[PDB]
């Protein structure tokens, strides 16, 4: 089976370097040209670079010229993209793609693509989130059912995972996509809808896990009584 | 050097047929360079649809076809299906041998009934207040089409600063969800009689409100 798999993406600070790799399997790598393509957030596909089948040739987009270097090792089925002097404007998912025709054919299409690897260039620093209860109320009670949740604040970088009652409660839950504050940190909210006639008789705890900072938090959410 | 322009978006209804153009110039398309088409849904890698203007790889269905004339190219899709909803890109080259992609066209497939959003607004929690901060959370979900306006108010004034709102994103049920956050100091929170999150969608406006322990 033919397959391309990129590696080495992660979070980095501006000005630093990172080297990604793309390993082939299932076909004779030394017979094809390979390219890198990227897609920034909310933007379209952008061609980055390419290298010939035998490595004698290569070329770059004007937006990376001088900063990026492409190279391949025809003794290991692997290609590399050395990125230096990274900028926030280089943030993107990067893909490697093979052309359809062997050897020195030109203008050939990209038929096989890997799944891509994500690169985030930020000045933010790794931070576990603060978690607060979003207590249920008449203000948002008895539609017959009630809405309560957990607000997951100021963390970096994505992603966070939320579960309720440790997996046991799975219906009615709706976890919203995170917002990126201008401060460079993310925030998200997870809500659940429940029978308003059993509040207080039933216990609800949201389980928040933030892999990147090795922080897990459990938070019981309860109806106050102002 | 040069570019390839594509209409940002196109629509059609199921079973119908649509076309996606790619307009280039005397320097790419016009010079003989060929055009290839890719179909794309971000949670996936792109897929080659058509190559060298009119060629279709095996695996790719009948319904897709290409043409080219002068400095433009075009992609036709017949019998529109749901699964066809995605982004489509044309791609060519120039006299450098740098591949050049167009901006992308997102295709929308008509046919889904309009849906009013459910809006939920939460005031700050004591806990956050004890930590000397206050965050109001406005949650908006289950609406379609994916377009909505969000507005905040302190009593009757429009508040502009300290607001962060997500663009909406499609959920697994084909409807959209969006969020808006309003960051305040605990002094402002207690200084006003109420705060409101107002959401407008296709002629509908719903507004929810919260007030500091206006208990009673």
């Amino acid at each position: 089976q033919v397959q391309l798999v990129e590696s080495g993406g992660g979070v980095v600070q501006p000005g630093r370097s990172l080297r990604l790799s793309c390993a082939a399997s299932g076909f004779t790598f030394n017979n094809y040209a390979i390219h890198w393509v990227r897609q920034a957030p909310g933007k379209g596909l952008e061609w980055v670079a390419f290298i010939s089948y035998d490595g004698s040739k290569n070329y770059y987009a004007d937006s990376v010229k001088g900063r990026f270097t492409i190279s391949r090792d025809n003794s290991k089925n692997t290609l590399f993209l050395q990125m230096n002097s990274l900028r926030p404007e280089d943030t993107a998912i990067y893909y490697c793609a093979r052309v359809l025709f062997q050897q020195l054919v030109l203008y050939a299409p990209f038929d096989i693509w890997g799944q891509g690897t994500m690169v985030t260039v930020s000045s933010a620093s790794t931070k576990g989130p603060s978690v607060f209860p979003l207590a249920p109320s008449s203000k948002s009670t008895s539609g017959g059912t009630a809405a309560l949740g957990c607000l997951v604040k100021d963390y970096f970088p994505q992603p966070v995972t939320v579960s309720w009652n440790s997996g046991a409660l799975t219906s009615g839950v709706h976890t919203f996509p995170a917002v990126l504050q201008s401060s460079g940190l993310y925030s998200l909210s997870s809500v659940v809808t429940v029978p308003s006639s059993s509040l207080g008789t039933q216990t609800y705890i949201c389980n928040v896990n933030h892999k990147p900072s090795n922080t897990k938090v459990d938070k019981k959410v309860e109806p106050k009584s102002c | 050097q040069n570019v390839l322009t594509q209409p940002p978006s196109v629509s059609g209804a199921p079973g119908q047929r649509v076309t996606i153009s790619c307009t280039g110039s005397n320097s790419n398309i016009g010079a003989g360079f060929t055009v290839h088409w890719y179909q794309h849904l971000p949670g996936t890698a792109p897929k080659l649809l058509i190559f060298a203007n009119t060629n279709r790889p095996s695996g790719v269905p009948d319904r897709f076809s290409g043409s080219k004339s002068g400095t433009s190219a075009s992609l036709a899709i017949t019998g529109l299906q749901a699964e066809d909803e995605a982004d489509y890109y044309c791609q060519s080259y120039d006299s450098s041998l740098s591949a050049r992609f167009g901006g992308g066209t997102r295709l929308t497939v008509l046919g889904q009934p309009k849906a009013a959003p459910s809006v939920t607004l939460f005031p700050p929690s004591s806990e956050e207040l004890q930590a000397n901060k206050a965050t109001l959370v406005c949650l908006i979900s289950d609406f379609y089409p994916g377009a909505v306006t969000v507005a905040w108010k302190a009593d009757s004034s429009p508040v502009n600063a300290g607001v962060e709102t997500t663009k909406p994103s499609k959920q697994s049920n084909n409807k959209y969800a969006a969020s808006s956050y309003l960051s305040l100091t605990p002094e402002q929170w207690k200084s006003h009689k109420s705060y409101s999150c107002q959401v407008t969608h296709e002629g509908s406006t719903v507004e929810k409100t919260v007030a500091p322990a206006e208990c009673s």
